[PDB]
């Protein structure tokens, strides 16, 4: 059974710097793909960051092309996201999965992590 | 107010069997992140407690957790105080580490007036319970104070090696167990004796093979040693050390009685509620727990407690709940500390598995039934050795148990110490 | 909830002099033990300095026996460490706790403080 | 290339309170001028609010001297306008640029934002 | 009973512009003296501004001689402070009282206002 434990921070002042984390267990993390997926209440899926297996390819969206950069920690199973210079349009719950955006995902989204950017 | 042992009259504890989990496991071994993972492994634990002072020892192995190497053996004592509101913990004050880590094996701790002797075994051939046919037999006792001072040089660490041994018929002695007892100025250490198999006097007709059709009669004789065609049969006992003389280090190995005579296993004796209570692990034909109180301190004679609900798991050869003689040297160390004598109530972290070593669960049982259990972890975390010790916190019984578990984000067997309070009120 | 706030500095020349600080709140500081613990990436715990409650006993390690001396300021809850004559082998993150070295520690390590001695 | 993303809608009751926003990217926002410019179908340019770089000077028109007050958010590139007490004569498309009224303009007007105050 | 109500806020970028306010009631504000006093954790009193009753004399410190200028609003009892071009050494809690720096103060310091300049 694949368990995805989302983490990170929230309820921060707009324009700060948050660091979202997501550890995993089970499947071999040394060669696989990870992606952060967020969704605002009312909207659907929205992909922001993608990381390859050997950390050779990192894709980003048009709205977050220069906001944050995803990394990889293949030594210790985790998934960091150093969110920098966020706005009010980033108030959503972020999720980690095994697909860039798609409609795919071969594991139940465990808990997620809500990031509130307001006031 | 003070952190003392089981003396006087504590508060009334739960005396009924309840399924409602009234046990509150509290962790006091909060470790730091392990960023920079490697093949670390922590084994060979030790936990003794007496009059508010504790001790600890461990051998960190880089690689495999069994057939590994030695890098450092942190042996240290300390004091027992409270973290916050009714939250006791262990505060270490002194730490000692030997120069060569691959020399010290099978230590034994004991309490004293204002010191803490650590009797360890010295070997140059590795594990003495595996290559005893070439072991010299030298023993070393390290004295560590529970309160160091400035520029003592003779009051903080005392590296002492013993000279004379009073071995009567045994060929070698070795401290084997977490801790022992003391009576004024006479320290006692748990140990195991090495005796020749051809020099053993045991008639092969007292073996409980009557109601054991699937058990050969010579299984009792073949189970007293590590292997059938071995050269030594283990024998449990205690080491006597009278420190009131200091003219010559005396080592007197007092063998255990013949009642339910099993193979040598890590034993632990402690003074609970005045009377000394003795424990002996089960690495032999008998898979049940060996518990009982001691009536004769020096001539060790333990009235064995016939518990039929608490045992330890094993391999396919000798699994849990096996009461017939079978040639097998296997098991796991799981002790228990006595918390009540009027009803003979015990408490200890015993594994709950048939042929595996997972799901460490703290259980309380008086004589033949489990009162209330509580899982210290999930049902998939492995566990090998558990050390349970209980004390008082100014009005009530508290128990700290060292349970080696498998941490999620550490990938290494970690000896997590859980602090459990004996419930006074239950459902 | 016990909160440990590490402080101090870093990025010093080989052989400089740094002063690490660590304040605390909650537990009564008038009678307790404090100890600095460091750990380099790749290694484990490494105790350097210990002090008692009444400042009557001060222990040090074999490698830092004459480098720095730990003090105590029970009037104002803190933990100073006047690191003097450091080398390249002292580049690690220092932590303050309530145990000398052990494997002990009865409070979550909050933030720590990294000290870099290079170039 | 300078991109101006206008935001904020209309369709409000006479005398309501709307908040128009306009973010930007490219040029350094820490020291520049921002101004809201509106134009109704049939008429030409109409300046309403002006602000300086250090937020030391805020100019307004005779018709909107007390309607709304322009602010500055130099931390996060944007341009807020808390329109208060509007009338039917304020039904027009608002624009953000780098000139008070003029006939000037140093960037192509991207999309704009129409505000309707009627019924 | 003299009540001093501090206001303002912190958590600003280095070199920003903040405006601290402090209203009062009770004593006659038309003829009295007001001064801003700050104190960082670890240090003591450090005055930054001073003003007379008729706004005829305005004193400042050597470190904030050209940073901000104190004003007076004798019509509506308040005390503004347009802090401009602040640095990381200005992170402290500001207070309003009836003395320049002194050790004086004839009223209990009510709440104060913490200003943070970092990151
Ligand atoms: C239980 O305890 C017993 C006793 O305490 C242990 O038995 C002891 O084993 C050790 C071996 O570890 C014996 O020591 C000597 O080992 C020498 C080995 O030399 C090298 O061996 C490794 C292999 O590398 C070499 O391989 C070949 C081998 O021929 C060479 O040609 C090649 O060039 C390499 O050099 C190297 O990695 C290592 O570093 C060594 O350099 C032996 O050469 C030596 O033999 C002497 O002694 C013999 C009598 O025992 C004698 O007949 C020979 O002629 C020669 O003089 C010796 O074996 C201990 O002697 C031995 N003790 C006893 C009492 O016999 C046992 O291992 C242990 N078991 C466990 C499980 O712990
Ligand atoms: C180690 O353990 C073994 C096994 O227990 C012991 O050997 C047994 O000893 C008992 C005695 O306690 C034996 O029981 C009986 O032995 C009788 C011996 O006969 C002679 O006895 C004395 C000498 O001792 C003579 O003076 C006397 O005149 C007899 O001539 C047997 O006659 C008995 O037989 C009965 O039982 C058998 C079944 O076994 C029936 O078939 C018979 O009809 C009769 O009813 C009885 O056996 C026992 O036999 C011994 N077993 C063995 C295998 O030898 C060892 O003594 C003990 N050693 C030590 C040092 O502790
Ligand atoms: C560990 O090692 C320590 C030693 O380092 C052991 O302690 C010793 O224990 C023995 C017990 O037998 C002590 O021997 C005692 O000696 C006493 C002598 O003191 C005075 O005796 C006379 C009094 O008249 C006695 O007459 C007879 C003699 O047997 C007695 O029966 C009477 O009751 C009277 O007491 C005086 O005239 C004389 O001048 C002496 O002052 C003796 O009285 C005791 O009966 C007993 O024999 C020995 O002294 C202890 N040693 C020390 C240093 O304290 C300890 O037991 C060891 N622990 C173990 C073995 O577990
Ligand atoms: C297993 O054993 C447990 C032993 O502690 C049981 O817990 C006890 O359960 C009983 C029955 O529900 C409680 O008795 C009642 O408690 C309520 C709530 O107490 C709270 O009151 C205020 C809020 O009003 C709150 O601030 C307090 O901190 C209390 O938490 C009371 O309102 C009732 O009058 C009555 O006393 C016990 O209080 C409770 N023990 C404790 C320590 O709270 C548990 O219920 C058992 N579980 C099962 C399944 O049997
Ligand atoms: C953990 O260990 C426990 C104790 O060792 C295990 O309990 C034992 O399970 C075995 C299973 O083989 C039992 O052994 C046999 O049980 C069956 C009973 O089933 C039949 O019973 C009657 C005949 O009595 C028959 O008519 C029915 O139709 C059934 O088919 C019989 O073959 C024998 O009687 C024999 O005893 C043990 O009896 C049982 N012990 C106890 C004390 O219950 C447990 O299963 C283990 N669990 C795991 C997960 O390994």
């Amino acid at each position: 059974e694949v368990q995805l434990v989302e983490s990170g921070g929230g309820l921060v002042q707009p324009g700060g710097s948050l660091r979202l984390s997501c550890a995993a267990s089970g499947f071999t993390f040394s060669s696989y793909a990870m992606s952060w997926v967020r969704q605002a209440p009312g909207k659907g899926l929205e992909w922001v960051s993608y990381i390859s297996s050997s950390s050779s390819y990192t894709n980003y969206a048009d709205s977050v092309k220069g906001r944050f950069t995803i990394s990889r920690d293949n030594s210790k199973n985790t998934l960091y996201l150093q969110m920098n210079s966020l706005r009010a349009e980033d108030t959503a719950s972020y999720y980690c999965a095994r697909g860039l955006a798609g409609v795919w995902g071969i594991d139940v989204w465990g808990q997620g992590t809500l990031v509130t950017v307001s006031s | 107010e003070g952190v003392s042992n089981l003396v006087g009259l504590p508060n009334n504890i739960c005396l009924q069997k309840t399924s409602n989990q009234i046990l509150k496991p509290k962790l006091i071994s909060y470790t730091l992140p392990v960023v920079g993972q490697s093949g670390t492994c922590i084994t060979d634990p030790l936990l003794a407690m007496d009059e508010g002072y504790f001790a600890y020892s461990h051998l960190e192995k880089i690689g495999s957790c069994s057939r590994g190497v030695s890098k450092q053996r942190i042996i240290g004592v300390g004091e027992v105080l409270d973290r916050g509101d009714e939250v006791p913990s262990l505060f270490m004050t002194n730490v000692w580490t030997p120069s060569n880590p691959n020399t010290v094996y099978h230590c034994s701790a004991v309490y004293n007036n204002e010191f803490y002797y650590v009797l360890c075994a010295v070997s140059v051939v590795g594990d003495p319970i595996l290559n005893s046919t070439y072991w010299s037999g030298s023993l070393m006792m390290t004295r560590l104070a529970v309160k160091p001072k400035n520029n003592g040089e003779s009051y903080n660490q005392h590296q002492f090696a013993l000279r004379n041994i009073e071995k009567g018929k045994y060929d070698k002695v070795m401290p084997y167990g977490p801790s022992g007892i003391k009576q004024g100025d006479t320290l006692y250490f748990p140990a195991v004796g090495f005796l020749v198999r051809t020099e053993f006097t045991y008639n092969d007709s007292n073996c409980p093979i009557a109601e054991c059709q699937y058990s050969k009669p010579e299984n009792c004789r073949l189970s007293m040693g590590i292997r059938p065609n071995s050269h030594y049969i283990l024998r449990s006992g205690l080491l006597k050390y009278n420190l009131s003389d200091e003219e010559n280090s005396k080592i007197v190995f007092i063998e255990i009685s013949d009642q339910r005579l099993s193979i040598g296993s890590p034993s632990k004796i402690y003074d609970s509620l005045g009377q000394p209570v003795f424990y002996q692990a089960s690495f032999s034909w008998d898979t049940m727990i060996k518990f009982g109180d001691v009536q004769t301190v020096n001539p060790l004679v333990v009235n064995w407690r016939d518990n039929t609900v608490i045992s330890r798991p094993g391999q396919s050869q000798c699994p849990r709940f096996n009461k017939c003689p079978e040639v097998c040297w296997e098991g796991v160390y799981n002790d228990a500390f006595l918390i009540d004598r009027i009803n003979w109530i015990s408490a200890g972290v015993f594994l709950d598995s048939n042929q595996t070593a997972e799901n460490p669960v703290f259980t309380v049982f008086k004589d033949n039934e489990v009162l209330y259990r509580a899982q210290l972890a999930s049902e998939d975390t492995n566990a090998q050795k558990t050390i349970t010790n209980c004390f008082l916190l100014k009005n009530k019984i508290w128990c700290i148990s060292l349970v080696e578990i498998y941490d999620t984000g550490d990938n290494v067997i970690r000896p997590k110490l859980f602090a459990v309070k004996i419930p006074e009120q239950c459902t």
